[PDB]
């Protein structure tokens, strides 16, 4: 009892007005005590409870006061409770106590938080690291709970300025999602909060997230991952209830761009970063290829001056992220472009850095070759650029000074047995399958009379060894970054900008929008489907989009199925009509897209084949009247 | 801030009737964009009809406890929402009738806590100041009936206390508040000193409105 006692004061005396005049030293030292009694799981249940309680209020207050170092020992505290390092020592409540407490903390007073630099720091790059990284390595379901909760509140009140922390996340998601059975449910129910809660989400992220250069596509990739879990197919690898989040997502979206939709003039109609971005991701694919006919066509989109070597050579220097990087390796390892392979490497500087430094450049440059014979020439011109960018002094060489790059002035050789050595240090220790350790003694001995018929420096190979063994591996795919795996370290308008979402996505729609009206069966989700299919037409009328205006109601009028003896009007095909209650509900909204159309020349030949059919038909089973024009009758006298 | 009411019907969806409110909430709640005009009565109704039932289980209503425990604490029920003090009046007057089932995970005795704390932050709060002579009496029994009682334990007993000494002072400074009534006339004892007594246990497994 004496524990909640003293638990109570605490209460009272924090959430005083005399509380604020503590001083900011105090009440760290108040709250490692109080918090290590929540986290203490031998004392009993109700004081847990109690402890959670009244770390809930002093967070309130505490959190409350932001508008000082005490909020940075507090998110350093939290930070070493949630994040996965101390996972040995700390339990699953304490962590998911911790992991509640930092969403109230953020959720309370988020906004606020972007200008404070020093706040925003500790936020990024380390706490980040914790959410991202339970995803993929939990099993246990509350807590992939409490950090999607985390998530979708940061990604709902803080997403506008942390802006590249969320690609790396949310990619990720569909990883687990599109590619654990109740995870999956959790993933898609817990998700739903993030498009439901903001209002045009989708048309936002187009607007920073995609046209921007250096982000990835994700909006895209979200409806390409929802379209296929939208089918009933999915249900084999994930639960009843994940294809109504689904669906609910399509149709939020199209009502939303719908409720766009309200007053707008066509003829008032009649992208500025998107338009580089097309043959920008264009010609990646023909670079992912056999590369050799996508330089000239490279230079036909006014990318670069002329064809010369020279300039390719640079085009491949400048951008890092964006080839596939074994493909362009490819490229380099062909024998037939030796002009460019002098010239590349030539733009390099290695003007006051070591081997080891420029090694551990490069290879990020490519993926290193597995060919025989073709990296023969590449680990070799790895030796022979270094001779001219480095001016020689042959009357300044003495080994006097020590940690010198001047005082070495290798030839061709030199450097060439120099880089054919070192190339071997990562796979004799650093990889696990070379089971026999071998010394470096006699790897250093290996290479005597080597430096023009004399030994190298022994003090340099030493250092590089001393460089290279801080990166050993035991035991490839991305196994996680110690650096973050992130450079962070190194009404028209809108109608307009959302105008090439179609363009890009809108077939997957509207296949997403059938093949599950017709296999449903109850009436409440059908009528709304059509409904949604509706919306689709009209939307589809302020554009051109003749494929889609064409298919979609080509495929209603085959849903409509209308293409013994007969006598009221009894026929073969009317029962069919009757019995069929989709049959209803299909042509009142096809023949109001009829009715409310716009643009004579958009339907199609073979559509207008079908239209006369339905009515003549409808005509032959004798259903509508035949005095359709009774002015031209009563005209004629007839 | 409409964020919030959406957010944790998701949790407290997870219960797999008596949740259908639920989902019409949600329905309800994806296009406002604030709270104006949403009949705030309505958007607390689920909870206390979760929490005031008896034959449902006691997880589900610990998890709407600590709901609504995180609704309070945020101040999410602004001045300006519409019918608010109802809002309150209703669910204090629910937290008064609560009812409770046998349990594995968990013990009632646990949650009983919850109840007395979120008890304590709506009197202590201004908001209390809101409510009617008769929830609160009705509040008052229930804490001196979970104090008294031996058969829980003595933690939550002195928990019951503690709330009590703290509720003793939001009561009796509205007396200062308070002006004296009548004009000072002579006075005749008539009324009865015995005529109440102390409210039997409910909570656990088995001139006045205004």
């Amino acid at each position: 009892s004496v524990l909640l006692k003293v638990v109570f004061l605490l209460r009272s005396i924090v959430d005083s007005p005399y509380g604020d005049l503590l001083s900011n030293s105090i009440i760290y030292d108040v709250l490692q005590t109080i918090l290590s009694l929540a986290c203490n799981n031998r004392r009993s249940e109700v004081l847990r409870n109690a402890a959670q309680s009244t770390m809930i209020a002093v967070t309130v207050k505490i959190f409350s006061k932001l508008k000082l170092p005490v909020v940075r020992q507090y998110l350093n505290l939290l930070l070493s409770l949630i994040a996965p390092e101390n996972e040995l020592k700390h339990s699953y409540s304490t962590r998911i106590f911790g992991l509640e407490l930092i969403q109230t903390a953020l959720e309370i007073s988020g906004d606020r938080l972007q200008l404070y630099p020093r706040l925003f720091t500790l936020i990024s790059d380390p706490i980040f690291k914790s959410i991202l990284f339970i995803i993929q390595n939990t099993t246990k379901l509350s807590l992939l709970q409490a950090t999607l909760q985390l998530f979708t509140t940061l990604v709902v009140i803080l997403g506008n300025n942390l802006q590249l922390q969320i690609e790396l996340t949310l990619t990720r998601i569909f990883s687990i999602l599109l590619d654990p059975s109740i995870i999956k449910e959790l993933l898609i129910e817990q998700i739903s909060i993030l498009w439901t809660r903001s209002p045009s989400f989708f048309t936002s992220t187009f607007i920073n997230f995609d046209c921007n250069l250096d982000r990835a596509d994700v909006s895209i990739n979200f409806l390409k991952a929802l379209t296929k879990l939208a089918l009933p197919e999915s249900a084999l690898t994930t639960t009843e209830s994940v294809p109504p989040i689904c669906l609910e997502g399509l149709v939020s979206l199209v009502d939303d761009m719908f409720d766009h939709m309200k007053d707008i003039d066509r003829e008032e109609f009649g992208l500025k970063k998107r338009d580089r971005k097309t043959e920008f991701i264009e010609c990646t694919n023909a670079f992912n290829e056999k590369p050799k006919k996508g330089i000239p066509m490279l230079i036909e989109k006014g990318f670069i001056a002329s064809d010369s070597d020279k300039d390719i050579a640079e085009f491949l220097f400048n951008n890092n992220n964006r080839m596939n990087k074994k493909t362009i390796g490819l490229l380099l390892c062909h024998p037939d472009k030796v002009s460019l392979l002098n010239e590349y490497i030539r733009l390099f500087d290695f003007s006051g850095l070591r081997v080891d430094e420029a090694i551990r450049i490069l290879l990020t440059k490519f993926r290193l070759p597995g060919e025989s014979q073709q990296i023969e020439r590449i680990i070799e011109a790895f030796s022979s650029a270094y001779c001219e960018n480095q001016d020689y002094d042959p009357s300044k060489i003495s080994d006097n000074a020590e940690d010198d790059i001047s005082t070495v002035q290798p030839d061709a050789d030199s450097v060439f047995i120099l880089s054919y050595s070192i190339i071997m240090l990562n796979t004799d220790l650093h990889n696990p399958q070379v089971k026999e350790h071998m010394s470096f003694e006699d790897y250093s001995g290996n290479l005597k009379g080597c430096c023009n018929h004399k030994d190298f420096p022994f003090w340099y190979l030493d250092r590089i060894y001393c460089s290279i063994r801080d990166k050993e591996i035991v035991m490839n795919e991305k196994w996680f970054e110690d650096a973050w795996n992130n450079l962070i370290s190194s009404p028209l308008e809108l109608l307009n900008f959302d105008r090439a979402i179609f363009k890009q996505v809108g077939p997957s729609i509207v296949s997403t929008l059938f093949n599950i009206y017709v296999v449903a069966s109850d009436d409440h989700i059908s009528t709304r489907m059509i409904t949604s299919l509706d919306k689709c037409s009209y939307i589809s009328a302020f554009f051109d989009f003749k494929d889609l205006f064409n298919d979609i109601l080509n495929s209603i009028a085959k849903g409509t199925t209308l293409i013994m003896p007969l006598v009221i009007p009894v026929s073969t095909d009317a029962v069919r009509f009757g019995r069929s209650f989709k049959g209803q509900l299909n042509t009142v909204v096809f023949f109001r897209i009829i009715r409310r159309n716009k643009d004579p020349k958009i339907f199609s030949k073979e559509l207008w084949l079908n239209i006369v059919n339905i009515i003549l038909t409808l005509y032959e089973d004798l259903i509508l009247s035949p005095d359709i024009f009774p002015d031209l009758q009563k005209r004629l006298k007839l | 801030p409409v964020t919030i009411i959406i957010k944790e019907c998701i949790n407290l969806s997870t219960a797999m009737p008596f949740l259908s409110g639920f989902i019409q909430l949600r329905l309800m709640l994806n296009k406002l964009k604030n709270l104006d005009n949403i009949d705030s009565l309505t958007i607390l109704q689920p909870f206390l009809l979760i929490v005031s039932t008896s034959s449902i289980s006691g997880y589900i209503t610990s998890l709407a406890l600590d709901s609504l425990q995180k609704f309070f604490t945020l101040n999410i029920i602004n001045e300006s929402s519409q019918n608010y003090i109802g809002a309150h009046r209703a669910t204090v007057n629910a937290l008064t009738h609560c009812r409770f089932e046998g349990s594995q995970q968990l013990s009632d005795d646990s949650v009983l806590l919850k109840v007395v704390f979120l008890l304590r932050s709506i009197v202590d709060s201004p908001y209390g100041d809101l409510l009617s002579n008769s929830i609160i009496y009705d509040v008052l029994q229930t804490i001196l009936s979970l104090a008294c009682n031996n058969r829980r334990s003595e933690v939550l007993r002195n928990a019951a206390q503690s709330t009590m000494i703290a509720v003793t002072v939001k009561i009796f400074s509205k007396l200062k508040t308070i002006e004296p009534v009548n004009v000072n006339q002579i006075y005749i004892n008539d009324e009865s000193y015995t005529n109440d007594v102390l409210k039997a246990d409910t909570i656990g497994t088995n001139y006045a409105d205004d």
